[PDB]
């Protein structure tokens, strides 16, 4: 249906009323959100059919209608903006510093601006407005505070 | 059953709210993509 590039709301009529699950990111005839909104389940864009075509549960990354085509990463130093689309909000740009992931396999970007679950599949922006990864994975700290990860997939 | 309305553009919107801190933490992520705190 609407192949648009942009970023779009994730929706469900299974609860009362309307309920956003979560955000996603058409590029290049792609959507791309993170595998915790949609479960893998097929989606509907007006009268068409988005079919899932690559997932990991590990990632937490899923694309529709063709591989993953984002492939933009954090430099390290620059701020970066989430494009935050939050439930029954509009679309609005926060900017901030990524602080960092340690992990055994290696260091990741890390936002901590805090929203609602249902903002999950929103993306991160560089200078250039690349999306270099998707907001919605990531730890609750001591002061209950959410830290995402800035999570990003592998183009082929 | 999931579906999908447009939200916007994707661009960088000079003088923008400006906020959030940088935290360095130790972290770990299982087989099920759960990330948690290692201490
Ligand atoms: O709960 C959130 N995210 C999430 C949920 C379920 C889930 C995963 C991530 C991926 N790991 C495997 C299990 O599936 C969440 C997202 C945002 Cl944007 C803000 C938040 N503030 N507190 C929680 C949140």
């Amino acid at each position: 249906g609407e192949t648009t590039d942009g970023v779009y709301r994730v929706m469900t009529r299974r609860l009362l009323g309307s309920t956003q699950v979560g955000v996603g990111v058409m590029q290049e005839g792609v959507f791309h959100t993170m595998w915790h909104v949609t479960k893998g389940a097929a989606l509907r864009s007006g009268e068409g059919r988005l079919d899932p075509y690559w997932g990991d549960v590990k990632q937490d990354l899923v694309s529709y209608c063709g591989p993953w085509k984002l492939d933009a990463a954090w430099d390290g130093l620059s701020e970066v903006q989430l494009l935050a689309v939050p439930p029954g909000e509009r679309a609005k740009n926060i900017q901030t510093l990524p602080g960092i992931f340690k992990t055994k396999d290696g260091d990741i970007g890390a936002v901590a601006l805090d929203y609602p679950a249902g903002t999950s599949g929103s993306p991160i922006l560089d200078k250039c407005g690349r999306v270099i990864g998707l907001y919605g994975n990531g730890v609750v700290i001591k002061n209950g505070s959410y830290v995402s990860a800035i999570t990003q997939g592998k183009r082929e | 059953d999931m579906y999908i309305e447009r939200a916007g553009d994707i661009t960088w919107e000079k003088d923008a709210e400006v906020t959030g801190n940088s935290p360095r933490l130790d972290v770990a992520l299982d087989e099920s993509g759960d990330f948690s705190l290692v201490e």
